[PDB]
């Protein structure tokens, strides 16, 4: 009431109102003139859109009112696979449509069938090979099951056989400074040139993620007071990302080659309470990308940098991963 | 009619059960002779237990087959002691029938317990003269050993290319659809031995064919509506990782990844398949990749950031072909 | 919708493409012998004397099995301290004299302990102090029946009321109290209440752990002096009772065996018998091999600081590979019904249950809240496990692995751990908020830095004793 | 009709003919012949004659009497709580007359998947009813028996049967069956046998089916299990791609899980003797670390591929 | 009663170091109806505990600072004795994740369905960074799903190991350690609160020094100092250090001096003793290392050698049971290094 999250406030209501995908977009509008679909499955980027394009689609096929009832949302969540998404699945089957509303009459198909959300369900304690394959075929008339997913890792073909898959691209830069300007705009969000961009880059294109450290860099600068528009280093603060001229620092100390200088900046370091992982991420970054570095050089550091962001993952300590890191990469 | 090809085109008979044919061999010597032990199919989904068992237990037991016969289920809403109860009074009743030798069809017993086991192997002790038990599963780790050397134990593999290549052929002129032969190989390799795979790909081609009586089925179409990566893709992949310099390489890596989708464990093991075929001057060559690749996908599986990783694969597999170079 | 301008081309980047050679297979006998298992020293069965049997006694020849042959019949045989038999026994015979009397006294126990003579003591106490069998008439209350408060609430009445038809040496007498069923034993707290207020004759509760009676009840008890702890007895004791129960039958035993019977069933008196009762027949074939001994050990100094490295390298996989494959089985188990789970305790808080459905699973009443995981189960016996088979293979060449794997344990290293703390807290406190500020904060501080620097602080304390009080705590402890 | 399986057509009827753990059968037929019966909690593993061992017992040591003095509670009759409370107690109270030294009989067969409760209730009803009956208990682990039980029983940890009682009656029921056999087949059997008794009296009997002439080939061709042979080649093959070729051809294409050929390969590397000891301990720790990395999640041909690269770079050098 | 506990700030305007992160939370606390779900990581004793204590102190009032001790006992598959003593308050909880091991997804399951049963009640969790993926993974469902009653404060030593929701789902707050002069003040108000006798202020310089960015182990090292001499530290008295830290430092220099099996054996019982009085292995790989590190007599190769041992048996004990087996490997890897 008081506030609501840019994640959700800012949710396109509309299919077509949806920022590009307009192959995804106009497939659907079909498929609801239509007025029926199968279980179908998405895999695109976390945050692409998935769960504000089933939300736009059950929106304008269901009625407002009915938000609350046709549709019960079973993600992955405390809900067990085969403990109690089973008999919910079954008793909601059992219950029928409520009252129709004024609006939803030759407005909206308002179809028997429900239509259930699972997002994400694939990474669950319990394997679903044909756990909804009897609740679907004898109850396909009056109830509907749609599956969310990331990749196009499929385990099992049943279950998910009368798919339609449909592809949600990368989200361009262009599409999302033009939204997440929107929200800024609209949330009177003061802000210089750069930063934008710096936030989709900390977000690799996850607009969630976006929306989120926009949100967070607003209360930030709200909270000082000041009043001036954000800076940049804000945004880093807020994504744990390593100021640039500390890993140029990192990369001077390492080309220096001398050990106990490495040693004593990474035991000052530590202090600072930068995380390790992004300094092995940026230092891959740096690297990598980087044209000025021979093959060797590259092929021996990408195996060092993934062995020390593997041991890093396994919950060890920080400060000797990354002075093993810093030292390897020296004698390279 | 308008229903899925999986139950329209089960086997009516043990005749038209393609691939395995030393277990029907088998069953076929055992209905010669009688003798009807207990048997236990396991093996990869697909593989076609519950159409063989089907078959044998209706040609067997004819029209009484409807009351005579109880297809179970461990994984339904029943529970251990409701699945009990009703293997005893299946099996404690003996009913109007003409002939004996009740069966049990207990289908996926993977997910079965100890406890549940050891009952149904008691069961099965006890009522062994006028029940027959034919319990079904597909893993034969997830069993107890007691369970295993009380039933006839019968492996199934996944169906050979010349199987499902006649059962397409004998598909495709009932369903007056045809497949390019490029089509077939992708298929019946993305297949993997797995029957209802193949169906379902084929009924959602049929579906996705704008007039689906003379239109022809390509490698792109297959490959889209199953959800696998394409060879040509990977290769490409591979190839850009060999022969171009790094930007390019992970240019053109994570724009295949963003376009199809794909996970960077199917693209490691794509690349595997695919240098497989290849020969390598060097053995060393080959240890190192697999022991990086397959450190990669382990680390890959329990978490981490995505563009480290692919710089791993990359670096791994460039120090591999430049150590036998 | 779909478009890329990626075409099939073909990879030339390595060799020419490689011809495959078929791999037939044509094994013969020579090689197909070659199956025949190693035999395996690791397992090393070792045999004892088989018994000689002498003269032909009557207890040899007895039909009771052997704890009950042997049941004591004074107070001085059953195996306990005799200060607790004393107070025990003047406890029960000042009971005894006062509820003659008609009446501020409640008789009650709690028999709590680990020991193993819990009934047979009050027993022979009835002996001595009736001089007879048949004078003394104890209602002993087991789990075999139901303890529901409709179903026994006016028979126990009845009995702690009037006089026994034949001194009336009454007593009731409750084994198990620790084991109680939610609905099958409904009520009976308040059966135990409700016997206690109207009681004329002595009440006796054993148990294990004392936490299951309930608080009032344990205050009630020690308010009269009347809470009793037994302890478990040394080995030595029982060692002595044993071959004085086997002089007695005339049978000559190695002690070497004995001892390690005694070991191996923690020296419990009512297994010891039983294993012997089994394991001396008049038979010639020889005795269990109970503690193995050493498999060919050849456990040398390694010479190369290379071959134990190597080992030391071998012993760390092989940890992490046990305690990655220890928790993981691909077979499902079982979860016990009389078992406290969170799932059934929310059931059960429901109304809507009725009376039948709940008789048909219940649960042991515990103070233990008990949580699993299904996916993370112990592995079976007949599961593959790579991680027994290496230890195994290592420790009999090498007794400093069997040393290490029970030199620190799961329940060691933690109240070990608890006991510093707390004297850590008795010094803190001899000089409230470092109570509740201590165990808030987290433990891994307190294993760090807390607890050396407090020791720094008690030893300098302590050498000028020779601004805080008795510091020869910390010391000991940290010692 | 049907015909008798081997398992049971020749199972002892008597403690004599009971193979295996010389010491328990023979203290177990002193008991029998004298009298007194003890509890006791016949632990180990599955189908190495503990059913059939109590059994036996039970019928020496009763007789005609075997009817009304065992009640026998297996999982598939209920077990709970009422049945230890009314059943259990009624069968202790039944006044049944034996001759003196005899004693009623209470099998507990599969007393491991016995709930806590019940058997919190059993240990008193046998303790209070041991000079009438008594009580004998068959689990596979003996750890999901609580400690009271044991307490109260002499546990009777059977080990398992080795290769020369279970070779000698192989050789007693072919005499007794008149099947030609060969010292292969017998040794394949006995490879498969793992000491499971049930499980080599099946594959023999299978063999004998099929094959009719028990050799090695036909043994394995029934085992349905990845070959010791080829498994053996896939090990010790001094090429890396004829390893990787066996494994993709014969193990991969055929069906065989990873963790049978996991298990397959463990055996065949304990098996080994031609390599050192350290070797197959170092071959024994790889395989280790790939069951490790199969029950992580990643059971993938990679992880089988690497294992063999590195079991290859381990035969190579060193 | 301790000078660590009984001088820790009780409230928001008593922080003196990291005046930023100290208006930061003022102006979290100014408006209580939204909390968002923190994450604090830096390095040991920075005061990340006592900043989240001072902002509940704050955002509810005096009675967070009255905790209770709630004694909670499990019992798992194995039947095993795991106790946690949950620590309570009216207005908060605390919990501590790595006292149960393996089990830590079930245990916080139930803690947050019964806590969640009775505006909201904050979890304090401390040492996130122990969380294992499955319990990680039901954190994060239970902050989407329990986002009304439930807000999760959780207070790590590193983040790097938690996963990508958590991150994203989560407002990220670093704590660094203070600069030597912001030590330097607090110990210098210490002593000026209850009259240690300095004779210059440079000891407490060099008690900073020696804290390596620590602030409780500079108050402990102020107390012993201070009850050793009897409030009249002088500059003579030296920096004195605990037990375990100068019995590794011995360990070390055997190792170096040392070249036998006898001197494993040695190292092995020394190890035995270190873990039988209750300290974690982590730590003292962290001390053996960096102790091993600073022989005056070991060149480049040896060193970068023992931090690459150091780092893969790092790696072995977070993924093993018993420490000893994976500490005496790192021994034995180093010894057959230094030849
Ligand atoms: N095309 C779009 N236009 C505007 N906002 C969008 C668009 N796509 C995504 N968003 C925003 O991103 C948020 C999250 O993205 P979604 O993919 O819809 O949700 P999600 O599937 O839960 O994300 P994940 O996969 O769980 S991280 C939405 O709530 C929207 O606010
Ligand atoms: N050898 C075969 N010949 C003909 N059709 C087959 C064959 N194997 C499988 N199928 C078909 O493939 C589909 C698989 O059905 P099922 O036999 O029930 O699957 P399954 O092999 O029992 O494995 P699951 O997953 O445990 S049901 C059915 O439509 C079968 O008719
Ligand atoms: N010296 C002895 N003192 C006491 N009991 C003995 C002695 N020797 C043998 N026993 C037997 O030990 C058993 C102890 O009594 P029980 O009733 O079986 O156990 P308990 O006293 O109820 O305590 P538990 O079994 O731990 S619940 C009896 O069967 C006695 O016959
Ligand atoms: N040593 C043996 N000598 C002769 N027959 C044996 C021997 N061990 C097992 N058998 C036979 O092998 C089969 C195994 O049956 P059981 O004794 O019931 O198995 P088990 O050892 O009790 O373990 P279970 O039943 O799997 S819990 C029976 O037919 C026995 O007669
Ligand atoms: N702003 C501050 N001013 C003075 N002392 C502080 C401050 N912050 C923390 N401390 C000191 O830190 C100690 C507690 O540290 P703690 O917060 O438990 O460290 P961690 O967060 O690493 O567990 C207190 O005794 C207190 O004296
Ligand atoms: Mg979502
Ligand atoms: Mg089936
Ligand atoms: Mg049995």
């Amino acid at each position: 009431l008081a506030q609501q999250p840019w994640v959700e406030k800012y949710r396109p209501k509309n299919l077509d109102e949806v920022t590009a995908q307009d192959h995804a977009v106009t497939v659907l509008k079909k498929t609801l003139k239509s007025a029926n679909l199968p279980h179908m499955l998405f895999y695109g980027p976390p945050g692409t859109g998935k769960t504000s394009t089933i939300l736009a689609l059950t929106k304008e096929l269901y009625g407002p009112d009915l938000m609350k009832s046709r549709i019960l949302e079973l993600n992955a969540s405390d809900e067990r696979g085969i403990s109690i998404v089973r008999e919910k699945v079954k008793n909601f089957a059992r219950l029928t449509v409520s009252k129709p509303s004024k609006h939803d009459l030759e407005n909206y198909p308002c179809p028997p069938y429900k239509i259930i959300i699972l997002d994400e369900a694939d990474s669950m304690t319990a394997d679903a090979q044909s756990a909804l394959r009897r609740t679907m075929e004898t109850y396909s008339g009056v109830t509907r099951f749609c599956l969310i997913c990331n990749y196009v890792t499929r385990i099992i073909d049943p279950l998910a056989s009368r798919c339609s898959k449909f592809r949600f691209k990368a989200l361009d830069a262009s599409n999302a400074i033009d939204r997440l300007r929107f929200i800024s705009e609209q949330e009177n969000v003061k802000c210089d040139d750069g930063v934008l961009e710096r936030i989709l880059d900390i977000s690799a294109g996850d607009l969630r993620r976006g929306i989120t450290l926009l949100q967070s860099a607003s209360k930030g600068a709200q909270y000082l007071g000041d009043g001036k528009n954000i800076t940049s280093t804000q945004v880093e603060e807020l994504a744990g990302v390593v100021p640039h001229d500390i890993l140029i620092e990192i990369v001077e100390k390492v080309k220096s080659g001398d050990f106990d200088e490495i040693k004593k900046y990474v035991n000052t370091f530590m202090k600072s309470g930068w995380s390790a992982a992004s300094v092995v991420n940026q230092l891959h970054e740096y690297y990598i990308t980087n044209d000025n570095f021979d093959t060797n050089f590259k092929n021996q550091i990408s195996w060092l940098l993934f062995t020390t962001d593997s041991r890093l993952n396994n919950g060890t300590n920080e400060h000797i991963q990354l002075l093993n890191l810093l030292v390897k990469i020296s004698q390279l | 009619e308008n229903l899925p090809w999986v139950e329209k085109y089960r086997p009516e008979t043990l005749d038209e059960v393609y691939g395995q044919n030393e277990v029907i061999t088998t069953v076929r010597k055992f209905v010669d002779e009688g003798k009807l032990p207990h048997l236990l199919f396991y093996g990869p989904p697909g593989t076609g237990k519950t159409s063989t068992i089907v078959a044998l237990a209706r040609e067997i037991y004819g029209k009484n087959y409807s009351n005579m016969v109880l297809e179970l289920n461990a994984s339904d809403d029943r529970g251990i002691d409701v699945v009990r109860n009703q293997i005893k009074d299946f099996a404690s009743t003996r009913q109007i029938f003409s002939k004996g030798f009740k069966l049990i069809i207990l289908d996926e017993a993977d997910a079965m317990t100890n406890a549940a086991q050891n009952a149904l192997r008691r069961v099965i002790e006890r009522y062994t003269k006028n029940t027959r038990f034919c319990v079904l599963a597909n893993y034969a780790h997830k069993l107890t050993p007691a369970l295993l050397s009380r039933c006839t134990r019968f492996r199934f593999q996944p169906l050979p290319q010349e199987a499902i290549e006649r059962r397409i052929a004998n598909v495709l002129v009932h369903e007056k659809l045809k497949l390019s032969p490029n089509a077939e190989k992708a298929l019946i390799e993305l297949s993997n031995g797995d029957m209802r795979r193949v169906l379902n790909v084929l009924q959602s081609c049929k579906a996705t064919l704008d007039n689906p009586d003379e239109d022809e089925i390509s490698d792109d179409v297959i490959y889209e509506c199953c959800g696998a990566p394409r060879p040509s893709d990977l290769k490409a992949v591979l190839k850009s990782i060999l022969e171009d310099d790094w930007g390019t390489a992970h240019y053109t890596l994570n724009k295949v990844r963003s376009a199809k989708g794909l996970a960077l464990i199917d693209l490691i093991e794509g690349i595997v398949k695919i240098l497989e075929d290849y020969e390598l001057q060097n053995e060393e060559t080959r240890v190192h990749l697999l022991t990086k690749l397959a450190d990669i996908e382990y680390s890959i599986s329990k978490g981490g950031n995505d563009q480290i990783q692919g710089s791993a694969v990359i670096g791994a597999i460039k120090a591999s072909f430049e150590n036998e170079t | 919708v779909g478009d890329k301008e990626l075409s099939d081309r073909s990879v030339d980047i390595p060799l020419p493409f490689r011809t495959i050679p078929p791999l037939n297979h044509n094994f013969l006998p020579s090689d197909y012998e070659s199956l025949k298992d190693k035999n395996s020293a690791s397992c090393i069965p070792v045999r004892y004397q088989a018994p000689v049997l002498l003269g032909t006694n009557i207890k040899r020849n007895t039909t009771l099995t052997w704890p009950q042959l042997f049941k004591p019949v004074t107070l001085k045989q059953v195996l306990i301290e005799p200060k607790l038999k004393l107070r025990i026994k003047n406890w029960i015979e000042t009971s005894f004299h006062t509820l003659e009397k008609p009446t501020e006294f409640v008789p009650l126990m709690i028999l709590h302990g680990n020991s193993i003579g819990k009934k047979t003591l009050i027993q022979t106490i009835m002996r001595e102090i009736a001089g007879d069998d048949n004078s003394y008439q104890i209602y002993e209350v087991n789990s075999n029946m139901n303890r529901s408060k409709k179903d026994l609430l006016d028979i126990l009445l009845d009995f702690t009321t009037t006089h026994y038809v034949k001194s009336d040496y009454g007593l009731v007498l409750f084994n198990d109290v620790d084991v109680l069923f939610k609905e099958h034993d409904r009520g009976y707290w308040a059966m135990i209440s409700k016997l206690c207020e109207f009681s004329r004759r002595p009440l006796v509760l054993t148990c294990k752990d004392l936490s299951l009676v309930p608080s009032e009840l344990i205050a009630l008890a020690s308010e009269q002096n009347s809470l009793f702890h037994t302890k478990k007895i040394s080995t030595s004791t029982v060692y002595a009772f044993l071959t004085k129960y086997l002089k007695s039958l005339e049978i000559e035993v190695c002690d070497d065996w004995l001892r390690d019977v005694v070991k191996q069933n923690n020296a419990d008196i009512r297994k010891c018998l039983m294993h012997l009762q089994f394991w001396c027949v008049d038979t010639e074939a020889d005795l269990i091999s109970s503690k193995n001994r050493l498999p060919v050990l050849t456990s040398t100094l390694g010479s190369s600081v290379k071959d134990i490295s190597q080992l030391t390298d071998l012993l760390s996989i092989n940890d992490v590979i046990g305690q990655a494959t220890l928790n993981r089985s691909m077979v499902r188990q079982e979860i016990d019904s009389t078992t406290m789970t969170p799932e059934k305790v929310n059931t059960f808080q429901d109304q809507n249950l009725d009376d039948e459905m709940k008789l048909k699973f219940d649960y042991v009443i515990d103070y233990k809240l008990h949580l699993n995981d299904p996916n993370r189960q112990p592995l079976l016996p007949f599961e593959l496990n790579i991680y027994q088979h290496i230890q195994e293979q290592l420790e009999a060449r090498y007794s400093y692995v069997r040393e290490a794997n029970h030199r620190l344990d799961n329940e060691y290293l933690v109240n070990r751990f608890k006991k510093m703390t707390e004297s850590t807290l008795n010094f803190l406190a001899s000089r409230e908020n470092a109570e509740i500020d201590l165990l808030s904060a987290t433990t891994q501080q307190i294993k760090a830095e807390i607890n050396p620097f407090v020791f720094e602080i008690a030893k300098s304390d302590a050498n000028v004793k020779n601004f805080n009080a008795d510091p020869s705590i910390v010391v000991r402890k940290w010692e | 009709s049907l015909q008798l399986p081997w398992v049971e057509k020749y199972r002892p009827q008597v403690l004599s003919d009971i193979v295996g753990n010389k010491e328990t059968i023979d203290r177990l037929q002193q008991i029998a012949k004298d009298g007194n019966m003890p509890h006791m909690i016949i632990s180990g593993m599955p189908g190495i004659g503990k059913t059939t061992s109590v059994h036996c017992l039970a019928h020496e040591l009763l007789g005609r009497s075997y009817a009304d003095g065992v009640l026998e509670l297996n999982a598939s009759d209920d077990r709970g709580i009422d049945v230890v409370r009314n059943q259990i107690k009624h069968f202790a109270q039944k006044k049944l007359h034996l001759p003196p030294g005899k004693h009623k009989i209470v099998i507990l067969d599969e007393a491991d998947s016995m709930t806590a409760g019940a058997q919190q209730a059993l240990r008193r009803t046998m303790e209070l009813y041991s000079n009438s009956t008594r009580f004998a208990f068959a689990c596979n682990q003996s750890n999901k028996i609580i400690e009271p039980l044991q307490s109260r029983c002499a546990i009777l940890r059977y080990s398992k049967l080795s290769d020369e009682d279970v070779l000698k009656r192989l050789l007693q029921i072919i005499k007794l069956e008149d099947v030609k056999y060969t010292n292969d087949g017998l040794e394949a059997i006995i490879f498969t046998a793992e000491g499971d008794m049930r499980q080599a009296i099946n594959n023999l009997q299978s063999t004998v089916a099929g094959h009719g002439l028990v050799n090695a080939d036909n043994v394995f061709k029934i085992v349905d299990s990845p070959h010791p042979l080829i498994v053996k080649k896939m090990l010790l093959a001094s090429n890396l791609e004829d390893s990787i070729q066996i494994l993709r051809t014969d193990l991969w294409k055929k069906g065989y899980s990873s963790i049978d050929i996991v298990t397959t390969s463990f055996r065949v590397t304990k098996n080994l003797a031609q390599v050192k000891e350290s070797v197959r301990l170092e071959m024994i720790k790889e395989i280790g670390l790939t069951h490790m990395r199969i029950l992580e999640g990643v059971g993938t041909y990679l992880q089988l591929a690497s294992m063999l690269a590195k079991i290859h770079k381990l035969n190579n050098k060193a | 009663s301790l000078w660590v506990d009984k001088y820790r700030p009780k409230s928001l305007n008593a922080l003196s170091h990291n005046e930023e992160l100290t208006n930061f939370l003022k102006s979290l606390s100014d408006q209580p109806r939204d909390l968002p779900h923190l994450l604090l990581y830096g390095p040991n004793g920075t005061g990340k505990k006592t900043r989240c204590m001072a902002l509940l102190e704050s955002i509810f009032g005096p009675g967070v600072y009255r905790l209770k001790i709630d004694v909670r006992q499990f019992v798992t598959a194995s039947n095993r004795k795991l106790e946690l003593n949950v620590v309570s308050s009216p207005y908060h909880l605390e919990i501590t994740p790595s006292d149960m091991g393996n089990n830590d997804r079930i245990v916080i399951q139930e803690l947050l369905k019964e806590v969640a049963q009775m505006r909201y009640k904050c979890v304090i969790i401390n040492e996130a960074n122990s969380l294992t993926k499955d319990a990680q993974a039901a954190l994060r469902r239970t902050m989407e799903k329990y986002s009304k009653n439930i807000r999760l404060i959780m207070v790590c030593d590193s983040m790097s190991p938690i996963i990508a929701p958590i991150k994203s789902r989560c407002l990220l707050i670093r704590c660094p350690a203070p600069s030597d002069s912001e030590i330097s003040t607090i110990l210098s108000d210490v002593v000026t609160n209850e009259r240690i006798q300095l004779e210059t202020k440079d000891i407490l310089k060099r008690i900073a020094q020696a804290s390596n960015g620590n602030l409780r182990v500079s108050l402990l090292m102020l107390e012993s100092m201070a009850l050793n001499n009897e409030l009249a530290l002088k500059s003579s008295s030296p920096i004195i250090k605990p037990d375990w830290i100068i019995v590794i430092h011995k360990l070390t220099r055997k190792i170096v001096k040392e070249r036998s099996v006898n001197s494993l054996i040695e190292c092995r019982a020394v190890l035995y003793d270190l873990l039988a009085h209750c300290i974690p292995a982590n730590i003292i790989l962290k001390e053996l290392t960096f102790s091993l590190l600073d022989v005056e007599t070991l060149n480049t190769t040896n060193k970068s050698s023992i931090i690459e041992y150091s780092s893969v048996f790092d790696e072995r004990l977070s993924l093993g049971n018993k420490a000893i087996f994976h500490l005496e490997g790192f021994i034995a890897k180093v010894m057959c290094c230094l030849d």
